[PDB]
RNA sequence: GAGCUGUAAGCAAGCUUUGAUCCGGAGAUUUCCGAAUGGGGAAACCCACCACUCGUAAUGGAGUGGUAUCCAUAUCUGAAUUCAUAGGAUAUGAGAAGGCAGACCCGGGGAACUGAAACAUCUAAGUACCCGGAGGAAGAGAAAGCAAAUGCGAUUCCCUGAGUAGCGGCGAGCGAAACGGGAUUAGCCCAAACCAAGAGGCUUGCCUCUUGGGGUUGUAGGACACUCUGUACGGAGUUACAAAGGAACGAGGUAGAUGAAGAGGUCUGGAAAGGCCCGCCAUAGGAGGUAACAGCCCUGUAGUCAAAACUUCGUUCUCUCCUGAGUGGAUCCUGAGUACGGCGGAACACGUGAAAUUCCGUCGGAAUCCGGGAGGACCAUCUCCCAAGGCUAAAUACUCCCUAGUGACCGAUAGUGAACCAGUACCGUGAGGGAAAGGUGAAAAGCACCCCGGAAGGGGAGUGAAAGAGAUCCUGAAACCGUGUGCC
RNA sequence: AUGAGUAGCGAAAGAGGGGUGAGAAUCCCCUCCACCGAAUGCCUAAGGUUUCCUGAGGAAGGCUCGUCCGCUCAGGGUUAGUCGGGACCUAAGCCGAGGCCGAAAGGCGUAGGCGAUGGACAACAGGUUGAUAUUCCUGUACCACCUCCUCACCAUUUGAGCA
RNA sequence: GCGAGGUGAGAGGUGCCCGUACCGCAAACCGACACAGGUAGGCGAGGAGAGAAUCCUAAGGUGAUCGAGAGAACUCUCGUU
């Protein structure tokens, strides 16, 4: 498979800027992704040198617009840690 | 089951009845009896009626 | 529809009967069209983002398509629609005098 | 990219703009994500660039096996 | 053939005459679960093995394909045991599995309430229900028949016979069939005698099995002998009668095309399709929509056309297959644990009865052409058929679904439970039970602006024909709740 | 509708001073007082499933009020080779290739599997956010496996080594 | 049995999936309720005390989601006669 079906999307919130700071970029990956799949398609689309990847996993959050009500997807956060000597991302 | 392998000879329902005409339900045996016969052309024991050995065209191995 | 965005027409029912105007926009989904100058409300707007002043605008209303008829070459006056063949292309014909529209 | 154009490359041109466009797909994902994409229309564009250049790939497979 | 990016407003960004959106035919893709089938599992999750591929020094990681069981075919091995066999391994399989349309069909099992004014025989009823097998139909079917005539000629279904004959604690009830009139029509193929070939038991000149020919019936037919005759000239056929295949053409289905005639004048009106006065078209005065009721405004309708592709039927051609008449009465063949019988049950309208006929379990058990069966116990005579093998279309039953339509059918407590995001909400551990809830306007033109208020909600002003049409927005009854007051 | 402005408002100590606000007995802060303290504390199941944190709101829900909330609306928050479970084991029990039995459907059962509530198994201290922490950060460890490497030793068909 | 390359040490490296928020003697779970009920297990301090009893406290938690008055009959829960 590709690296970049493994990766979904940044996330680009408080904490994960709070985050890039300390080297490490929080992803949405794709939710049958595990860590190893990550490390590779970050270490071959960003041309980076990971240091470790913690992932966890997200239910989806109930929700409600007027009668109707329904789950938000559920969702598969990776954050991948860079090595001291590495080049960071860019973005 | 208790089926005839040759002729098929199985349990039938029916009834039973009293003097007073009173009807019960309750099958008929067919007479199996354990015997090696051929089947495909591998003597195996199996169950057949009496009355399909009565012939004699079912030999005993 | 029998008319289309472009097309000169006179509008023969309604509060606007015997107005002739462009057809300014069609909405084939709801058979209704935009005909220049017919119909006009007096829109209540808010001040908006794009607007800030807000205000009543005057704007055209859609109209109901069965409500215009294509005029004639020839003559000028409303005809219904026909359609030929010509030159391998379907076209328009004013059944009236029998030419082309468009 | 229409149909036409797509089939008169070979499977392995056709497997590398397949490789570019998702390059353009995932760039296009990362801008929206962080509020820097204006032309939306672009990401469905390519979209279905690559499903029109998969469905190429995938005739010419069906066509040698027969 | 000009807009489009669904409901669904809105903002955004775009696409389109170099033909988009949209409609139809045929393809591709089709995550995971599910018969679910690599293994497991608390369905939609987890863990593997084998090849090939990506990646790492390597491990770890990733992608594609294969890997259930049973059955069939082929091959290789072959236990206790000597040959063998069981068993095991490999390969090959558009083989089976599961679902449903709550229907129809054929079977295996099979109630009770209830009726009999109690109740057991009986009824309900071979119904409900459970289970199996299926097919578009199923079952039945080409006389061991119906009958009692100068007879009929497979089966199925409709009318009638007839609520008759009958059955029945002769109670409650149950209840035919044949003849007659119709729909539809259609007939065939084997087993055996005999011939030829081949093989194994040599059972030893006999026999069995296997191939092809032959042959298919009843005042008998066939084999076997005799002639006559065809060997395709001619006949048939994939719906039985053997079984697949291919063309050409016709008519359809799955998108569409074209399609006559009034903005006629005038009167109200917010708006004419209405009123009044005039025309015109009609193989088109079906219908829906359009600002009030339209044959002539729009989509349409009558009529006449249209298909790249897929699909249904039909007719021809190709193709495939194919002998059938007469005379003999030497001998031979004409369905065996069968028909039938006793015993125990069941099905026949028919409850064991005088009980024929059909089916099942158990036991006994024929004739076989000088033969056999039936005609309601049974015998004799006569009449009619030839069982114990198979196939066979049409007329018939039913509708979940598709198309086109119809209604002295409903019109929101009705009609489906469900007109509305309904088998939903809610209730139940679960099987399961199971609602309420439609309407602004022609068009959002959905009330800019001002005033009181935190807002809600109001009062103006505007839009509109109408706001006493302002979002639970057509109409707005009664209960019920208030305000004012003429009399008490 | 009547009953009716009636019954009830579900065990319990609050008081005052500031703040916020259109509005405060009810929300926030301060002070004192009071209650639990083998719990009314800390942790952690089954179960719930976002109720957790931040900001905004006061229609409805909250037996009063409300500026407040486990409510409404927006965002955000769950980081593991070592903790618990699976790539480990089995009990009861369940399933079950062939197989046995049974009108049908099915029942039973061998091999073989599944199945914790048990057995086995490698990380600790401190720090840190509004919301996570043997998980992130700091320090110092440990377990299994792999070899582009280095060193030491052994042995190459009674031959070390693995098993 | 397998086996020509092996064993030990060091250095370097690899280590996947699922759960992890919050309540959990409770207003969040089971009781139709923000319900005097029910809910396994680990820790569970001081004085007096045998004690996890009892009374008052520590750590820590809490002041209970209608109030202000009045202080009749009667009712309930108590105290003394
Ligand atoms: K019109
Ligand atoms: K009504
Ligand atoms: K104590
Ligand atoms: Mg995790
Ligand atoms: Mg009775
Ligand atoms: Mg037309
Ligand atoms: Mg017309
Ligand atoms: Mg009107
Ligand atoms: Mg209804
Ligand atoms: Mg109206
Ligand atoms: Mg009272
Ligand atoms: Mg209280
Ligand atoms: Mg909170
Ligand atoms: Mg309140
Ligand atoms: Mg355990
Ligand atoms: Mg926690
Ligand atoms: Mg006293």
């Amino acid at each position: 498979k590709d690296p970049r079906d493994v990766l979904k999307r940044p996330v680009i919130t408080e904490r994960s800027a709070d985050l890039m700071t300390e080297k490490k970029y929080t992803f949405e990956v794709d939710v049958r992704a595990n860590k190893t799949e990550v490390k590779d398609a970050v270490e071959s689309i960003f041309g980076v040198k990971v240091d470790k990847v913690n992932i966890m996993n997200y239910k989806g959050k109930s929700k409600r617009v007027g009668r109707y009500t329904g789950m938000t997807s559920r969702r598969r956060k990776a954050i991948v840690k860079l090595t001291a000597d590495s080049k960071e991302i860019e973005i | 089951a208790r089926k005839c392998v040759i002729t098929g000879k199985k349990t039938t329902a029916g009834n039973n009845r009293s003097h007073a005409m009173n009807a019960s339900k309750r099958t008929w045996g067919a007479n199996l009896q354990k015997v090696r016969i051929l089947v495909n052309g591998k003597p195996k024991k199996v169950y057949v009626s009496a009355r399909a050995l009565k012939s004699g065209k079912v030999e005993r191995v | 529809m029998h008319v289309k965005k472009g097309d000169k027409v006179m509008v023969i029912s309604g509060k606007d009967k015997g107005k002739q105007g462009t057809i300014l926009a069609a909405f084939p989904k709801k058979d209704r069209v935009l005909v220049e100058g017919v119909n006009m409300v007096k829109k209540h707007s808010k001040p908006t983002q794009a607007n800030p002043q807000g205000g009543i605008s005057n704007q055209e209303a859609p109209i109901h398509v069965s409500n215009v008829m294509p005029l004639d070459p020839k003559t000028g006056e409303v005809t219904r629609v026909g359609y030929k063949v010509e030159d391998g292309k379907k076209v328009r014909v004013a059944k009236k005098s029998g030419q082309v529209l468009d | 990219m229409k149909a036409n154009e797509i089939r008169d490359l070979t499977t392995a041109e056709i497997e590398q703009k397949v490789k570019s466009l998702k390059e353009e797909l995932f760039n296009l994902r990362f801008q929206l994500a962080t509020g820097q994409l204006e032309n939306t229309a672009r990401i469905r564009e390519v979209r279905k660039a690559i499903a029109r250049m998969k469905t190429v790939i995938r005739e010419r497979e069906i066509a040698a096996n027969k």
